[PDB]
RNA sequence: GUUACAGACUUAAGCAGUGGAGCAUGUUAUUUAAUUCGAUAAUCCACGACUAACCUUACCAUAUUUUGAAUAUUAUAAUAAUUAUAAUUAUUAUAUUACAGGCGUUACAUUGUUGUCUUUAGUUCGUGCUGCAAAGUUUUAGAUUAAGUUCAUAAACGAACAAAACUCCAUAUAUAUAAUUUUAAUUAUAUAUAAUUUUAUAUUAUUUAAUAUAAAGAAAGGAAUUAAGACAAAUCAUAAUGAUCCUUAUAAUAUGGGUAAUAGACGUGCUAUAAUAAAAUGAUAAUAAAAUUAUAUAAAAUAUAUUUAAUUAUAUUUAAUUAA
């Protein structure tokens, strides 16, 4: 038996929740933004962490949280607080997802591959394994230095030895 | 229908009349308003929506779905009592309902409903026992049913006897409850020579059971079966002597004794009357 | 002010109940990492007037939570009879319905109008200058893996080309240029996120427009177009081409419209 | 004629009188059949929400048993959580039982404990938990005054509290307690009447059409069409389940000191058939598609020194 | 599963203040020291 | 009875109101999945009234069809395997199409529409962009402060009147509005 | 007032029809009274115990929909020399089986009207003998518009029923939807 | 191994089969280092097992682990997170006992669940009444239904669980929605209404009930639900728990083998033994439904088998879609 206290809607308050994928240009810069918090371990999803409690100041987004092959337990680590809380706000991640730029790979040339084989017909072989690598390794999502490791040991140019590491 | 800004300010708060406002701007004059069939948004009762009920809407700083505060900010720190108590009348009584030795009080008060029979008696001046308790079965084609008979004299101490009994499936203390409940329905008053014990020697056949049952002066106890003493004692009778032959079937010599009580008794002054003369007590008339 | 509970010294002046409730909020907030204070513990005995409890008694419930309590002092009550006073399970559950369906109803009332301030009309692009459709896709609560599945799509008498180098054009589109209808759709999923794949599909139509505009020893004038996947399409669904032939049609057997007189008499706007 | 198309268009109310609709104060939603309460795209994420929701509940009911410097072990019982995944944010809930004023001055371990679920500025179990859903999370505890209320609550209090009395056997105190927990309510008179209510408000709101009567099927003002119709009037007797008509309660395994057997031992009250649905509009829905919605039944297995044991229980709710 | 979940263990460090207890553990330590009472304890195990 | 129930109220009341398409450019299209109908259907029905009010001309909860995912199993622990016992699952559809808004008001819709989410229902979006043939993202830097100026205009306190204010979207802000952010692409 | 009714203010469950069937008759008897000599109490007492067209189109056609086991038939029928075209194909090029053919004629043989009417037929669904059984269902409901006095006829000739006839499921412990197992005593 | 009805896939007709043949699969027996364990009359035998190469696996041979998967207790030391070079916590490491672990044994210790009697029509409750009583009545004189379901008559009156009904699928109609490019509107899906059908004329038996006829209707099925008790029916090999036994072994990991062995026997199937029946062919591609595709579905097309090509089978390479 009270009063609606009506708040008013705000686009401040319906941001975080914009889509993740929106066309607009300006709309991919705040997810961006986002995720860069959301890395960071920012209170998204929870509330913060200040200077009330002292001991009590726990998180669970530790380097490896939900995963089996780390061997421990649950990590109890402190957080920050609000303020001496540092952003990750990568470039690279900003190139990927703000505008569109990709690797995609480079494709080995035949005198690089003259430089260990001696045989034409090999070489051209070689060559054209490597291209056929290539774009089997862009179609595959996995890691950027990882995949083009992959494409140099399928060339040639490295050995296996390298990715047994 | 389009009101006017200071009718609507007159009946309705300062937070919601700018949305109003809109929603006039936006909405037409000229509008259809269809009814969905297939879905209801809308509840069954006309509500203007803008005051919170404190047990139709949700409990503004109580946690939930749709809370619509921050994680911080939830304003309810004691779980000791129900948060959403119910609205109006605090009950929801039915239509002609009411809120809230036990047994015996609760036989007796079943008896006064069934037959009109004093309950505060039943509850204080009537005493009862137990005579027999037997576990009784009946072979079924389910299988052995067992079943739990009890019979069970009650009564007030003043020549009111009563035997009862009783039967259940389920376990003793409901079969020892009709048994009870039966005893009171069939309460007796039996005739005894100046409150103590039977007039004549009486000797009465019941079935199996042969009794025989002797008066007693007085100060001479009940030298009797032990059914028979239980008897006695819950009608009043003091001073007996006896002697059961053939059957010493408990049953039997329990529904026997009180029988001959009532029936094989002939108090003096029936007699007298009877007969036409007078029947007098040598003892009480020199005075012991 | 909201950070109040944190500040026990400045609470004496205020009522009992409320004194009460900032304690409660106090034990609440720091649960375990609670630590007694004097003018909170002042606060509490100058509060005890409000409900019936002594001055020493008071401070030893302070000091000593429910061991306190219990030295300050029971029967089991679970199976005690109905008095009619709390709805069961089921019921709950009907009157957490009905309050969410009055919430939804209230925001639908008082929100919704204050939204349509946030308005804008329609600003077109025109479909001469945008003819492409990137249409990308998003799984709002999830993190699907389609969410970087983006679809370019465009109708090729729509772009600007000349005659030859549309056909060249198609030609080389091969399966992905449709020709019932004249579309030409192609969608990537080869990268990580919506946007870069969306790069990569625009950067592969410009490559697609530079060779069908080179025509230097390279025409396909004598390719005929390759229609064999658009027939297989065709053949997997089903078709409705079938028509009512209209020499069949009876227009004088046809209803007529039958004299309704006393509409007739109504009409008179 | 144009009169009667009108009321026909509009012609609608809550079901149950002999246009009309089930509203929702008469009958469950099935979202609260199930106990995820959500749909995902990705079914793998959706299967591993529902393992979250899973692990959840096990930790909270460990959570639910607290102890006081070993005087006191106040058990406090919880009953299955019901998790409603929305897009925004998981909404965790549970009924639970606890068994002058001098308790405004301490907290209690019942109180402290629910204080620990949300109210912990940082260090509450709700925050901790969204880090599994990466979506903010929100635990409702609601208080049950009695034990008989919920089933699952009902038969998990009489595994966990009440040994003594049917270890041996089913001590006839205790039998008696849970027979007249509920005053023998005559269900078909309070269906009936429920119905006589439902056609009553079927006819007022014909009568308001009618009166606002007195091609576009848009009659009078609201005010107007809902006359009488109030918050006061109708809700209360428009809420469908309110009334424990019949319960059942079967104890049952190695419940017998002497005896090797076992023992199925049943206390029957009230009746399972709803009157509601057999003379009106209304009718009955299948939780699952096999429970009768007004029936809610659950069971719950403590071990014993004799080995394992349980205690169904079934309630009606008109 | 995701195996960082919080279990028993952890309800102690979050919540110093609540007395939880874990009933099942519990019975398994009382089934324990009644083994050990009536001569049907774990034998010590080898070492070598 | 002397009492102004005002339009809002009656549109809530009755059923939900549509605005007219002018053009055919299907913007966006929202997919609502669910394992049942009463919490679905009244979710479209309030995501309609919000594309109305402050509005982009929504279609409708056209029904897609149900799915049913079948399982069948023995119904005993162990053997007894002539009996069997089926299960079912129905993923119910429904399908909404927005049809003429500027991106901006379409975002804001569904923010709001995920911000007041219902329990059961799961959602999918299908957002469409016409766009020109040709494009550049080499003219970067102004294009990104044009962004960013946007950006500022849409998400600005116009009246401090205790509005609806987010923590995460004034930091998400304020990260834009930082010279740090600017530098970031060259 | 009904049986069920009169238990409500009368006996209940303990009312039984003989006593239903005795108030009745007391009633009706007193209802009978000639209306110009009755009374007010009389009246008083029994006042407790009271309480789309089909059309051609535009065209001239009438447009009707017929269902059998899968299938569906939508059937243009009109008053044009009687030619057939199913599915925009000839009669004998589609229902090879002439058993289908003199099915679909039935409804216009029962009437005196093959070769009266135009029938342009639209199938879906189902296989060959069902598609013709509801093109047949189709055009006697067709039919039925043009003429509606030979409806009657048209049912008991056995057009006018929809044929029921649903395939039965394949339930768990047995192969088909009856067929079981092998059974073995030994 | 009884009286007389009633019952149905019981029998009788009828249609197709099993039983003979070969193969598949389960079982038995015997074999084997091991052929893991259970199910084994109806109520086991393509059953547990909705896929035994390794795994799964539990069995066997040979190797090698010994606080091991947990929880708690007691100590040393190292790293990382947080704070304003110290400290608090969280973890890890090495140990330290209680133990952990056990598809080991007993469903004749249990739980839950299931099979059969069983969609069979029974099972009880108060209470009342009869009989000394166990018990009976209710629960049936008389009939009828699929039916303890319904009439009547009755010392009975109600009741609960069952039955029926509400439920789901399918059907008919109405309304809503789908800018009829996600179209199949001949549809899909929410919400209703609809029937356990109604009415009347006659002909038999006694106001009704079966047959027939007629006029009104789209009006005709299937699924789920299988009570009480019983069978110490099945399951400790889904899982859990009592008691009991193993603790450098009956616990744990790897490499291979086995579960697929074959005299006879027993079920279930599959393929057959040719002309009321088999094979080639049939691109303006004769006519379906239901369901699956982010641990993917794989189109068109090229190449080889194959002188044309199609078919069928692989390879080459992924167009489209994570889906009306
Ligand atoms: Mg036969
Ligand atoms: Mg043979
Ligand atoms: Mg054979
Ligand atoms: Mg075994
Ligand atoms: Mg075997
Ligand atoms: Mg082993
Ligand atoms: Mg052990
Ligand atoms: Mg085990
Ligand atoms: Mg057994
Ligand atoms: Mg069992
Ligand atoms: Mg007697
Ligand atoms: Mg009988
Ligand atoms: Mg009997
Ligand atoms: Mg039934
Ligand atoms: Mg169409
Ligand atoms: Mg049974
Ligand atoms: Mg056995
Ligand atoms: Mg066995
Ligand atoms: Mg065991
Ligand atoms: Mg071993
Ligand atoms: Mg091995
Ligand atoms: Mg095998
Ligand atoms: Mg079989
Ligand atoms: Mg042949
Ligand atoms: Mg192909």
């Amino acid at each position: 038996s009270s009063e609606y206290v009506l708040e008013e809607p705000t686009p401040l308050s319906l941001l975080e929740y914009t889509p993740q994928v929106f066309p607009t240009k300006e709309s991919r810069l705040v997810n961006f933004t986002l995720d860069s918090l959301k890395k960071s371990n920012y209170p998204i999803y929870r509330s913060p962490n200040l200077g009330i409690l002292k001991v009590h100041d726990f998180t669970l987004n530790t380097p490896n949280f939900g995963k089996y092959t780390p061997g421990s337990s649950l990590i109890f680590a402190k957080e920050p607080q609000l303020q001496n809380l540092l952003i990750e706000e990568d470039p690279e991640d900003f190139h990927r997802q703000v505008t569109g730029e990709y690797q995609l790979l480079k494709p080995y040339v035949k005198k690089d591959f003259e430089k260990l084989t001696k045989s034409k017909d090999t070489v051209s072989k070689l060559v054209q394994n490597s291209q056929v690598v290539r774009l089997s390794l862009q179609s595959v999502v996995m890691g950027s230095e990882e995949k083009k490791l992959v494409y140099d040991v399928c060339s040639g140019m490295k050995p296996i030895s390298e990715l047994q590491q | 229908q389009h009101y006017d800004e200071s009718l609507l300010s007159r009946y309705y708060p300062e937070s919601l009349l700018k949305s109003i406002k809109l929603a006039q701007q936006t909405i037409p004059e000229d509008t259809k308003f269809r009814v969905s069939r297939n879905v209801e948004f809308a509840p069954p009762y006309l509500d203007d929506f803008t005051k919170i009920h404190p047990f139709w809407d949700y409990k503004p700083g109580m946690p939930h779905l749709h809370a619509q505060e921050e994680n911080n900010n939830f304003s309810i720190f004691r779980w000791d009592q129900v948060q959403q108590p119910l609205p109006g009348e605090g009950n929801i009584l039915p239509p002609g309902v009411s809120l809230p030795k036990s047994k015996s009080a609760d036989v007796a008060a079943g008896l006064h409903k069934q037959t009109g029979v004093d309950p505060d008696y039943i509850t204080r001046k009537l005493t009862m026992k137990p005579l027999v308790m037997k576990r009784v079965s009946n072979q079924t084609g389910k299988g052995k049913i067992a079943s739990f008979y009890a019979l069970v004299v009650v009564g007030d101490k003043n020549g009111m006897v009563g035997l009862g009994e009783g039967k259940s499936r389920e376990e003793m203390s409901k079969a020892i409850f009709k048994a009870h409940w039966d005893a009171v329905r069939n309460l007796k008053e039996i005739p005894r020579y100046e409150n103590r014990t039977i007039y004549g020697d009486i000797d009465f056949r019941y079935h199996g059971v042969k009794l025989h049952l002797r008066s007693a002066k007085p100060g001479f106890g009940l030298r009797v079966n032990h059914v028979i003493f239980e008897i006695c004692e819950c009608a009043g009778i003091k001073d007996l002597s006896g002697k059961v032959y053939k059957s010493r079937n408990d049953m039997n010599i329990a529904k026997g004794t009180i029988e001959a009580f009532t029936k094989a008794q002939k108090t003096l002054d029936e007699v007298a009357l009877g007969r036409g003369k007078k029947l007098v007590d040598v003892r009480k008339v020199y005075y012991s | 002010s909201a950070d109040l509970y944190m500040h026990p010294e400045k609470w004496k002046g205020l009522p009992p109940q409320r004194i009460l409730e900032l304690y409660w909020e106090r034990m609440a907030r720091l649960g375990s990492e609670y630590k007694p204070n004097k003018d909170e513990l002042n606060a509490l005995l100058t509060t005890s007037e409000y409900s019936n409890v002594p001055v020493n008694d008071i401070k030893k419930l302070y000091h000593r939570g429910e061991q306190g309590a219990i030295d300050i002092k029971n029967r089991d009550n679970s199976l005690r009879p109905f008095m009619f006073d709390e709805l069961p399970s089921q019921a709950q559950e009907l009157v957490a319905q009905h309050r969410e369906q009055r919430f939804y109803n209230r925001l639908a009332a008082y929100e919704l109008p204050l939204l349509a301030q946030y308005r804008q009309e329609y600003k077109r692009p025109s479909p001469e200058s945008h003819p492409v459709t990137y249409r990308y896709t998003s799984y709002v609560g999830e993190e699907h893996p389609n969410s970087r599945k983006v679809v370019l799509s465009v109708k090729t008498k729509e772009l600007g080309l000349e005659e030859k180098s549309l056909h060249k054009f198609r030609i080389l589109a091969r399966s992905r240029y449709d020709h019932t209808t004249d579309i030409f759709k192609m969608s990537s999923d080869k990268f990580e996120h919506a946007s870069q794949n969306a790069r990569y599909l625009h950067d592969i139509l410009q490559r697609l427009l530079a060779e069908s505009k080179d025509l230097t020893e390279d025409d396909f004038s004598d390719v005929p177009l390759d229609t064999r996947h658009t027939i297989a399409k065709s053949l997997r669904k089903k078709k409705r081409d079938y028509e009512f032939p209209e020499h069949w049609k009876r227009p004088e057997d046809a209803p007529k419209k039958k004299f309704d007189i006393v509409d007739q008499l109504l009409s008179t706007l | 004629n144009n009169m009667k198309r009108m009321l026909n268009n509009n012609n609608m109310n809550p079901a149950g009188a002999n246009g009309n609709i089930n509203n929702k104060l008469q009958h469950l939603n099935n979202m609260n059949n199930w106990n995820t309460q959500i749909y995902n795209y990705n079914k793998n994420m959706e299967i591993m929400n529902t393992m979250n929701d899973k692990l959840i509940n096990k930790l909270l009911y460990k959570m639910m048993t607290l102890k006081l410097n070993n005087m006191n072990i106040n058990k406090i019982i919880m009953s299955k959580t019901i998790n409603q995944h929305s897009l925004n944010k998981l909404n965790i809930k549970f009924y639970y039982y606890n068994n002058n004023n001098n308790n405004n001055y301490y907290m209690n371990m019942m109180n402290k404990l629910m204080n620990i679920m949300n109210n912990n500025m940082n260090n509450n179990l709700c925050n901790i938990l969204s880090y599994y859903y990466k979506k903010k999370v929100t635990i409702e505890p609601i208080k049950l005054s009695y034990i008989y209320l919920n089933s699952d609550i009902f038969s998990k209090y009489i595994s966990l509290n009440d040994m003594d009395k049917y270890n041996n056997g089913i001590l006839t105190n205790y039998q008696r307690m849970l027979n007249n927990i509920m005053p023998k309510l005559n269900d078909h008179n309070i269906s009936m009447n429920y119905i006589n209510n439902i056609n009553n408000i079927n006819n007022n709101k014909y009568n308001n059409m009618i009166n606002l009567l007195n091609n576009n099927n848009y009659i009078g003002n609201i005010n107007n069409i809902y006359n009488n119709m109030t918050i006061d009037n109708i809700p209360m007797d428009i809420l469908m389940y309110k009334y424990l008509v019949g319960w059942s309660i079967k104890f049952k395994g190695r419940l017998s000191n002497n005896n090797g057997r076992t023992s199925t031992t049943n206390l029957l009250n009230g009746t399972f058939n709803n009157k509601k649905y057999l003379w009106s509009n209304i009718n009955n829905n299948y939780k699952l598609n096999y429970i009768p919605s007004n029936h809610n039944l659950y069971n719950n297995s403590n071990i014993n020194k004799n080995g394992k044991y349980n205690i169904k229980v079934k309630l009606n709710f008109i | 599963g995701n195996p960082d979940i919080l279990k028993f263990r952890h309800l102690k460090t979050l919540y110093p203040d609540i007395e939880f207890v874990d009933l099942e553990e519990q019975y398994r330590l009382s089934m324990v020291e009644a083994k050990k009472r009536r001569g049907k304890g774990a034998p010590k195990k080898m070492k070598k | 009875s002397t009492r102004p129930y005002p339009v809002n109220v009656e549109a809530v009341y009755y059923a939900p109101l549509k605005l007219p398409i002018k053009y055919g450019d299907l913007v966006a299209d929202i997919q609502l999945r669910s394992y049942d109908n009463e919490n679905l259907d009244f979710y479209s029905d309030f995501i309609l009234r919000t594309g109305y009010y402050l509005g982009i001309p929504l279609t409708g909860p056209k029904p897609l069809p149900t799915r049913r995912e079948r399982w069948t199993v023995i119904k005993s622990p162990f053997v007894h395997a002539k009996s069997k016992e089926n299960f079912e699952r129905h993923t119910h559809k429904r399908l909404i199409r927005a049809w003429d808004t500027n991106p901006e008001v379409l975002q804001m819709l569904i923010a709001y529409i995920t911000k007041h989410s219902m329990a059961g229902v799961g959602m999918k979006c299908n957002f469409f962009q016409r766009s020109e043939i040709s494009l550049d993202l080499g003219s970067d830097a102004n294009g990104l402060e044009k962004s960013l100026s946007n950006i500022d205009e849409l998400y600005s306190l116009r009246n401090d009147d205790k509005a609806q204010t987010s923590a995460v979207g004034q930091k998400v802000l304020e990260l834009l509005d930082s010279p740090d952010f600017k530098k970031h692409l060259e | 007032i009904s049986f069920d009714e009169y238990a409500l203010i009368g006996g209940g469950t303990k009312l039984k029809p003989t006593q239903y069937t005795q108030l009745l008759y007391m009633l009706n008897k007193l209802h009978n009274i000639d209306p110009q000599l009755t009374n007010d109490e009389i009246t008083s007492e029994l006042s407790q115990y009271y309480k789309k067209i089909k059309t051609l189109d535009e065209f001239g056609r009438s447009i009707a929909v017929g269902k059998r086991k899968s299938s569906t038939a939508k059937v243009f029928v009109v008053r044009g020399t009687g030619e057939i075209l199913v599915n925009g194909r000839q009669l004998n090029d589609y229902f090879l089986k002439m058993k289908d053919r003199e099915s679909i004629m039935y409804p216009l043989q029962v009437i005196e009207s093959v070769g009266k009417y135009n029938i342009f037929a639209t199938t879906s669904g189902g296989g060959p003998t069902g598609q013709a059984e509801s093109i047949m269902h189709a055009i006697a409901k067709a039919l039925v518009v043009f003429n509606p006095l030979l409806k009657s006829r048209l049912h008991k000739a056995g057009v006018l029923t929809r044929d029921y006839r649903h395939v039965e499921r394949k339930k768990p412990g047995k192969k088909k939807a009856r067929k079981m197992p092998t059974w073995v005593k030994r």
